[PDB]
């Protein structure tokens, strides 16, 4: 599951940057 | 969701802004 794991690490950083003060949720069951 | 949308092909910051609260 490591490719997805690494991708997610970068998605959260990018979400952090664009969302700013809005913040964001990162979750889900699938 | 976001992994299937953005781990299979590149999402720009404009696309990722969709997921902000
Ligand atoms: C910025 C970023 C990280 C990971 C996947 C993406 O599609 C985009
Ligand atoms: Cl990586
Ligand atoms: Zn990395």
């Amino acid at each position: 599951f490591v490719n997805q794991h690494l991708c997610g690490s970068h998605l959260v950083e990018a979400l952090y940057l664009v969302c700013g003060e809005r913040g964001f949720f990162y979750t889900d069951k699938t | 969701g976001i992994v299937e949308q953005c781990c299979t092909s590149i999402c720009s910051l404009y696309q990722l802004e969709n997921y902000c609260n």
